[PDB]
RNA sequence: GCCUACGGCCACACCACCCUGAAAGUGCCUGAUCUCGUCUGAUCUCAGAAGCGAUACAGGGUCGGGCCUGGUUAGUACCUGGAUGGGAGACCGCCUGGGAAUACCAGGUGUCGUAGGCU
RNA sequence: GAGUUUGACUGGGGCGGUACACCUGUCAAACCGUAACGCAGGUGUCCUAAGGCGAGCUCAGGGAGGACAGAAACCUCCCGUGGAGCAGAAGGGCAAAAGCUCGCUUGAUCUUGAUUUUCAGUAUGAAUACAGACCGUGAAAGCGGGGCCUCACGAUCCUUCUGACUUUUUGGGUUUUAAGCAGGAGGUGUCAGAAAAGUUACCACAGGGAUAACUGGCUUGUGGCGGCCAAGCGUUCAUAGCGACGUCGCUUUUUGAUCCUUCGAUGUCGGCUCUUCCUAUCAUUGUGAAGCAGAAUUCACCAAGCGUUGGAUUGUUCACCC
RNA sequence: GAAGGCCCGAGGCGGGUGUUGACGCGAUGUGAUUUCUGCCCAGUGCUCUGAGUCAAAGUGAAGAAAUUCAAUGAAGCGCGGGUAAACGGCAAGGUAGCCAAAUGCCUCGUCAUCUAAUUAGUGACGCGCAUGAAUGGA
RNA sequence: UGGGUAUAGGGGCGAAAGACUAAUCGAACCAUCUAGUAGCUGGUUCCCUCCGAAGUUUCCCUCAGGAUAGCUGGCGCUCGUCCGUCGCAGUUUUAUCCGGUAAAGCGAAUGAUUAGAGGUACCUAUUCUCAAACUUUAAAUGGGUAAGAAGCCCGGCUCGCUGGCUUGGAGCCGGGCGUGGAAUGCGAGCACGCCUAGUGGGCCACUUUUGGUAAGCAGAACUGGCGCUGCGGGAUGAACCGAACGCCGGGUUAAGGCGCCCGAUGCCGACGCUCAUCAGACCCCAGAAAAGGUGUUGGUUG
């Protein structure tokens, strides 16, 4: 295919696979969660993200290659069931390609591939694991940067795993029955529902 | 031998060259498109308006 | 398109609604002594060939159906052309449509 | 090139608001529109009859003709360099009374009342509206407590 | 305090469930001779007043759903105008002004007019 | 044999397509407007009701049920904001409606003018709101002069039909005929509306770099060339030599795209001849590295000083072989 | 077969072939000899027959007449037959032959030969892009 | 092969090449019709003063062209022309409407989409990522109207329309009331009168934006600019920055500069950074990336 230099910038409007854009091939990346996904929230407290710094288009080919490069290092350094990689960029923007060139007469091209439009400060790939595996996530996410264009920086989030709550408050909300784990994440329990649900918790 | 299709580039300058002019507001605007039944009775109100000219002079004297 | 053979429409000579017998309008043979026909024949006489254009690029696949109304009153018997929209199939007798059938 | 349809591009313009569908409320038909009053124009998709064109949506004009459940409006329409007084006929479901005109007629009723009440008292009151003037001088008490010191916060991720 | 008939605004009025309801009213309820209408007096129209508050209806309740209002998100995102600003670029900062919306949190939950009527 | 014709748009032209008359969504950057051979579609119809009015009724789907009967037949109940339907494309609108069903109907009729939209604010087409008749419907208020709204269509001339009248038919009169007035239709889809097959290298003229083929210029998809990351190959050992999945560049010795220069002309392929230049070095000079024992070879560095041949076939550059 | 074929010509008892007469004149195709010359008459064209369309004139009918209507109704067309050494094709499905050809796109086909080396040449092979029999084959 | 004869222009003649027919032949030559026509090239003659464009709309067998609207000029004319009042505006303010773009949302509808959990393949509660032809929400900028005498107030009249009833409605008459009823600037009006040339090939830039890998590419919105325009600056150059122009003197600046070319730091300028065996040297703008360095200098967390 063409090099990623041709479809790196978000130059057109988002062109998703819809009833009007038919004939789109299947994306290269199909699995977004790797490792031990069916793990409790207390299993993997630490989480690290691959935050982007460019407003560009990451190809599904680069999303799959960076997924394998990060998985092959977490398996070799943290075991096959000691992490959970979640790719947080689904390729929805379809790329078009013109015919193998009467030159520009009817130049609207046919679908070529799919990219994921990333924003400045948006997470690309997230890895949660034990706290002592902090340096392994930084290196696993660093090796996957070379499989991506542009500039990305590795950030260790203050949240507890893949949840949206800080690690400092997570322990307190668990004791107060405000957070209950449901598989990979937790459910926020407000005080604004029927009281029967409150009796079931306690 | 293609050419340009549509352009409104220099048209705002041409429009404001002499200024966008609104029609001069005239008292007693034109009564075109009004209800014909309404126009019939309004013509009869003005046709027989002089019939009460004597009562108008009498009532003005009371003031 | 199906229209009945009897209408109760306004009769212009009677000045009121009257029962009318609805038919279809036919052109009729052209008079050999019409003014435009008399000068067309004189212009075509002699040498020179065809003098008037001959239309070739026909595009219409239908025609406006013209209904020849006629008041059934024996005293009036006035006709009036009533044209309807274009249609491929047009029937005057026909029969009323039924909703629940097979 | 685009199509010249009458309702081309009116997907959201003539559509009804969210949870505002259904029959038209009755007070819309109970409002009196005399000749010469300033009314707004806003097409309503519930009633397709007497619907104003997409150019007059959001426009404003005065009423010159009044018929059964329909009025005539003299709307200004700038085409190129000639603002044109358009005499359009729209039904009452697409018009509302301009509150700007009613707010001015209330200022006249008060202006005529103030200058009449001031003449009976001999005082002179003002009627002309004045823009927001620069704030006059004033004292600001600290209340004993010092002002809260602010400073830029450090950058976090 | 409450109930009718007609309403205006059209969820703060809706929905689920639970509790309670004087008096009148409303409804249920009782019949099919006439009016009228159905396959069938269930509905509809008509005739009536033995029975009760079951339901409808009204009021109240629910750490109720929704809805409504406000806070928060947030001067965040976005944006007018400006620069011989930065950067290879992608884009970003500043100047001048304008300024959001979810999640989250809190509060509220019909109201008004006309006429007649009950405590 | 004579005369004439052999549309236009067009990333040259032709072929294809119709972007040529119209409609929906979007493009379009929150009034309207806004282009491309932009995107996704529709149109030359259909309807005596699928028009008009009134009345009753409520849909899609789901749950629970009920002989045959089942995942789908029909009957019943409950839930059901429309998730159905409304002739068609799409959008909008729509629930005791605009849907479904039923019974009465022909406002899809006869007229004058005004207005809206495309607009030059011309015409047509299609719409809006009245008024004067004559009707339909409902108990009535009302509603209706076509389709819920946005598309579904046609000048002059000519023919034909209908209607009207102190209308003409020429010195008068009568009857035929012809003409006229007014309103329809017969159609121009290149859809504001000529009557229209080619070919030309035997070609001609007016021109055009508004416009193609040859160079140059921008661009580098493609071609060529070179990095980065390290799965893996290298018996073992990621990097001696390699480099998958990815990714970043460079070059103008490929081709394409574009049409800026030249059509009152820049001679256009190859070969021959001849000079100079570039290095992304094949050989020679000086080195580093090895999966360098020697020999041979491979990788890399300083480096274009010097050299890179003779022939068969092919016009060929390009290949192939001696 | 001359009252003709062919052709000239504005025109005639015009003129050419023709001072001619089928062993002649006129119009075409193929192209010495040798050797063969296949199939298709549907299409187009030519030609040959006697059972719907069919002008003017003429006849009949209606009408004051103009006019209208009707019957009759030439050639030609249509229908039918023949014809391909007619155009052509292979309605018939390329026969005999020939060939990578002056004809083969793929292609510098494959094989042999020719040279140290051959996109050339020759001899062969032929589902031959798209050979082929008087559009003549060998 | 000479001579004598025959055939003449849409004709002749041709063992056929469209050959030949007086250096002329895919239709000779001569004169006339004829100054044939040309939406196509070329050219179009003295000075000065003043004003000054358009490459866009609609229609056209149009797309190298016209018609039409716009922009232009001329000719005026109706008034105003101290305050005051009419009237005017590519602008604010106030008041009140309009919209569905950015952003946002999809634990909300439609559509797309990831992973577990709970109850019994579904079902409930969560979770990841999105829309241009999706949307509950929703700006900024932007569009419309209004901000008085053509009004207000009091008292009557006309009507054949309207009707339980002067009941509406509209028109008319008399009288009374400037504090002209936002800021600012400004002379307006005559369908911006009447006639009207040129133009109807544009091009470029900020932002927005479509096709395209991209383009000194193609196609739009808005404003400015170039074309029609010289001047200072960017060495240089139609568009960039500054600023637009009668002929001069003095002064002061803009953008940009001040080692020398080259006017200006020939300041005892300030603080740091940087050594490059391809150093670097400033809008448009005229060569760099990913990735590296125990070169050097800062900072951050351990
Ligand atoms: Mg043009
Ligand atoms: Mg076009
Ligand atoms: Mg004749
Ligand atoms: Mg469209
Ligand atoms: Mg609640
Ligand atoms: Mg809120
Ligand atoms: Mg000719
Ligand atoms: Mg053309
Ligand atoms: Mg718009
Ligand atoms: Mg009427
Ligand atoms: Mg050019
Ligand atoms: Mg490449
Ligand atoms: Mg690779
Ligand atoms: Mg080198
Ligand atoms: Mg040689
Ligand atoms: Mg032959
Ligand atoms: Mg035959
Ligand atoms: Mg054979
Ligand atoms: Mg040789
Ligand atoms: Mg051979
Ligand atoms: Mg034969
Ligand atoms: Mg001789
Ligand atoms: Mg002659
Ligand atoms: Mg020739
Ligand atoms: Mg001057
Ligand atoms: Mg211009
Ligand atoms: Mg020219
Ligand atoms: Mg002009
Ligand atoms: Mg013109
Ligand atoms: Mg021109
Ligand atoms: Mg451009
Ligand atoms: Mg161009
Ligand atoms: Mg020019
Ligand atoms: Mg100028
Ligand atoms: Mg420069
Ligand atoms: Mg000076
Ligand atoms: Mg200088
Ligand atoms: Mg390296
Ligand atoms: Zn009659």
């Amino acid at each position: 295919r063409r090099p990623a230099r041709c479809y790196r910038y978000c130059k057109n409007k988002p062109y998703p696979k819809s009833r009007f854009c038919r004939g789109v091939p299947d994306p290269k990346i199909r699995i977004f969660d790797l490792g031990r996904k069916k793990a409790k929230v207390d299993e993997f407290p630490l989480c690290g993200h691959m935050v982007s710094d460019e407003y560009e288009q990451l190809s599904s080919e680069a999303l799959e290659a960076a997924r394998i490069c990060a998985n092959k290092y977490m398996v070799k350094s943290c075991g096959k069931d000691g992490f959970h990689i979640r790719v947080r960029l689904h390729p929805f923007h379809v790329n078009r390609i013109n015919k193998m060139l009467t030159g520009m007469r009817g130049a609207f091209g046919k679908p070529q591939g799919t990219v994921a439009r990333v924003n400045i400060g948006q997470v690309i790939m997230s890895i949660r694991t034990k706290t002592q595996n902090k340096e392994h996530v930084i290196e696993a996410l660093r090796r996957a940067k070379f499989k991506f264009p542009g500039r990305q920086k590795i950030h260790i989030s203050k949240k507890f795993g893949f949840t949206k709550f800080n690690a400092d408050i997570f322990e307190s909300m668990l004791a107060e029955k405000r957070l209950i784990p449901d598989g990979c994440g937790v459910k926020y329990i407000p005080n604004r529902g029927p009281l029967d649900k409150w009796r079931a918790i306690h | 031998a293609k050419s340009k299709n549509h352009t409104t580039h220099n048209q705002s300058r041409k429009w404001h060259r002499n200024g966008i002019k609104k029609p001069k507001s005239q008292r007693y605007e034109s009564l075109k498109g009004v209800d014909p039944k309404f126009m019939r009775n309004m013509r009869f109100a003005k046709k027989h308006n002089k019939k009460g000219f004597k009562k108008m002079l009498a009532n003005n004297a009371k003031n | 398109v199906n229209v009945p053979k009897t209408r109760r429409t306004y009769c212009k000579k009677c000045g009121r609604h009257q029962p009318h017998k609805v038919t279809q309008y036919k052109k009729g043979k052209d008079s050999l002594y019409a003014q435009g026909k008399r000068r067309y024949d004189r212009k075509q006489s002699g040498y020179g060939g065809q003098t008037k254009p001959i239309f070739r690029k026909k595009a219409k696949t239908t025609k406006k159906i013209v209904l020849r109304l006629e008041c059934v009153d024996s005293n009036c018997r006035s006709k009036r052309m009533l044209a309807i929209k274009r249609c491929k199939h047009f029937e005057l007798g026909g029969d009323k449509k039924r909703k629940g059938q097979v | 090139t685009n199509t010249r349809g009458k309702r081309r591009g009116t997907r959201y313009m003539f559509s009804r608001p969210f949870r505002k569908h259904g029959a038209v409320p009755l007070s819309t038909y109970m409002r009196i529109y005399k000749k010469g009053d300033i009314v707004d124009i806003k097409g309503m998709g519930t009633i397709q009859k007497g619907m104003p064109h997409k150019c007059y949506h959001g426009k404003t004009g005065r009423v010159y003709n009044v018929t059964q459940h329909a009025v005539g409006i003299i709307v200004n329409k700038q085409l190129r360099g000639q603002i044109l007084a358009k005499r359009i006929n729209v039904r009452v479901e697409h018009i509302r009374h301009s509150k700007s005109r009613d707010s001015f007629l209330q200022r006249v009723k008060e202006n005529e009342r103030k200058k009449k009440e001031a003449k009976e008292k001999g005082i002179w009151v003002e009627l002309k509206r004045q823009p927001a003037q620069p704030r006059e001088a004033h004292f600001v008490r600290t209340g004993g407590v010092e002002p809260q010191l602010l400073e830029p916060i450090p950058y976090e991720f």
